[PDB]
């Protein structure tokens, strides 16, 4: 709020224009960087109905439709741990947290349902067990392993993700 | 239109340039631009004072400038890095990095040169039409499970075949495509069929 | 809006693609008659997966597609003479 | 104390004894009346750019 | 006295931007590793080591 402050500014030259083109600069490639990292898909997949994925209990990750927000129980977790004077203006993001969340649900149906042919073509379904036997014959062993203990995997996978979750919501 | 990234590099340092001109031509406090005109219709030290803030004003200018350069180097040479690494392993050989070299199954590529930069030609392989099937984890012939060796185990609604996973040609399934690993008990989803045997 | 106050244009109950980013979700566009619109962006088109405990889509047929990547290498090679350039 | 800012009718309670409040950047916040005990909000107005 | 005074939030703000460009150096190499690892393993199955 000064007149004459300006009017002595003036003669320096052009600085403020440099760093107003470096701040936007900035805050282009701030939203460059997460439009590349999470928006890799084309269409939005959609969860089925009511599932029976072999054994395995996708309860945790899927999308909590109870709460109008679309995020899961363990993105509520690392949402609720995580916590206008002089010309200072916060830029709000281009994407919202509604639409980071839709584009993770989407992947994780993708990955789910198709599996790895939906970042190539279209997508193609198949059932969860014959591609956690693919992904077995993939890592060397043979696919027999997998369909005698499906039980025991399901089992196993379903208590990593109970300790994931009492290890998220424990400490941070 | 479509060749932009390379052009931002030489708009970027035409602006640096034209920039550092135009601060050449301020005072930044003095009593004229020139120099000459200053130390001519002054006394020794005030004119002498009146360079050196100008003398401070361009130095100010050049080490923004030299930072603007090295901080554009930086991201130049990372672009560089990885222009090198992706025509080592794209041309060179067959990449199984999904949407490295290509948005699909990668075949090969073709490099071309282009005014401070690079283009590649990546030759993809894309699936087409599909068609819908029913598929089962084995197959139960005389009490043991039969599971497939290379493909899956597809039925067009009467009779069951055996193709690969990227490809439709159905075969008849015989001791040459599936091998005998445990019994007919533990599968869940075992279906029953006749395995042929030459 | 979410990032203040937009005045000029109209808004609209649909969701295209975001051609004119705005912020916090809201993109603009040139559409018709003809005027400058606001919507919602939307991030696909909805295609649900048609999956069961047994089901399996192979496809039949191929097609080859070529791309293009471009990516910068270098720059120009610049040189200032500081005494020069501070004194005349 | 001086400045320029829109004044509103702030309710954080001040102590019998003390007159004007600050922030946490050291900036003019809130400020008694002198005339009545009433507690008012200093705050900036609008300002961004086009 | 005002000249002493722009001078110096001259140099302050000039700082805070190199600062901040630096930052997001920094930031945009993490953001190109994140999608790398994004592309490279949920939308398949990697054969690199750890
Ligand atoms: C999955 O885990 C949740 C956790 O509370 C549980 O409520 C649900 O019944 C489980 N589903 C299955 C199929 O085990
Ligand atoms: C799945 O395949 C069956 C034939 O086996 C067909 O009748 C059905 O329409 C297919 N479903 C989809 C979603 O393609
Ligand atoms: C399935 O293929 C066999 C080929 O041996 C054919 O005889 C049969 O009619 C086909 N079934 C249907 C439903 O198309
Ligand atoms: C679910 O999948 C299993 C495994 O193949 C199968 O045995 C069962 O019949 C299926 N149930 C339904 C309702 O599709
Ligand atoms: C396969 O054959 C066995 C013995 O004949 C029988 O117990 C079983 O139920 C059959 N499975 C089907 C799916 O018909
Ligand atoms: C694949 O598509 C091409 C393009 O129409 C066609 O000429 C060709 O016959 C198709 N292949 C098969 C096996 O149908
Ligand atoms: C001060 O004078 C005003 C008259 O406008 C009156 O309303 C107010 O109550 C007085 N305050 C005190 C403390 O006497």
């Amino acid at each position: 709020d000064s007149t004459e402050c300006s009017n002595l500014l003036l003669q320096y030259g052009s600085f403020c224009t440099q760093l107003n083109r470096a701040l936007t600069g900035i805050a282009v490639e701030q939203d460059k960087n997460t439009q590349e990292v999470f928006a890799q898909v084309k269409q939005i997949y959609k969860t089925p109905p009511i599932k029976d994925f072999g054994g395995f209990n996708f309860s945790q990750i899927l999308p909590d439709p109870s709460k109008p927000s679309k995020r899961s129980f363990i993105e509520d977790l690392l949402f609720n741990k995580v916590t206008k004077f002089n010309g200072l203006t916060v830029l709000p993001p281009l994407l919202t947290d509604e639409m980071i969340a839709q584009y993770t649900s989407a992947l994780l149906a993708g990955t789910i349902t198709s599996g790895w042919t939906f970042g190539a073509g279209a997508a193609l379904q198949i059932p969860f067990a014959m591609q956690m036997a693919y992904r077995f014959n993939g890592i060397g062993v043979t696919q027999n392993v997998l369909y005698e203990n499906q039980k025991l995997i399901a089992n196993q996978f379903n208590s990593a993700i109970g300790k994931i979750q009492d290890s998220l919501s424990s400490t941070a | 239109s479509a060749l932009g990234k390379l052009q931002d590099v030489v708009n970027q340092n035409a602006q640096a340039l034209n920039t550092l001109v135009k601060q050449l031509s301020s005072n930044f406090g003095a009593i004229s631009s020139v120099l000459n005109d200053i130390l001519s219709r002054l006394d020794p030290p005030e004119a002498e004072v009146q360079i050196d803030r100008l003398i401070t004003g361009r130095l100010q200018s050049l080490q923004t400038y030299v930072t603007q350069q090295l901080i554009r180097a930086a991201e130049i040479r990372a672009s560089a890095n990885l222009a090198a690494t992706k025509m080592s392993e794209c041309v060179l050989g067959q990449s199984k990095r999904v949407d490295f070299c290509g948005k699909g199954y990668h075949l090969m590529s073709f490099p071309q040169s282009a005014p401070h930069g690079v283009v590649f030609l990546h030759v993809t392989y894309v699936p087409a039409q599909e068609k819908n099937f029913t598929t089962a984890p084995a197959i139960c012939h005389d009490g043991k499970a039969h599971f497939p060796r290379e493909g899956v185990f597809v039925s067009n609604g009467t009779h069951w075949f055996v193709t690969q996973r990227n490809f439709y040609e159905p075969q008849i399934i015989t001791t040459d495509n599936t091998f005998v690993s445990g019994n007919c008990d533990v599968v869940i989803g075992i279906v029953n069929n006749t395995v042929y045997d030459p | 809006t979410r990032a203040g106050c937009l005045i000029g244009a109209e808004h609209v109950n649909n969701s295209y693609e975001c051609d004119i980013p705005i912020g916090a979700g809201i993109c603009a566009s040139y559409q018709t008659s003809q005027s400058i619109i606001a919507y919602t962006m939307s991030l696909g088109a909805e295609n649900s997966v048609a999956y069961s405990n047994n089901s399996i889509a192979i496809p039949t047929n191929f097609t080859i597609s070529v791309t293009t990547e471009i990516l910068p290498v270098s720059m120009t090679k610049t040189s200032v003479d500081c005494t020069m350039y501070i004194c005349g | 104390l001086t400045g320029t800012g829109v004044l509103t009718e702030s309710n954080k309670k001040f102590l019998p004894f003390q007159q004007f409040g600050r922030d946490i950047a050291d900036t003019t916040d809130a400020v008694r009346d002198p005339q009545t005990l009433e507690i008012l909000d200093i705050t900036p107005c609008s300002f961004g750019g086009v």
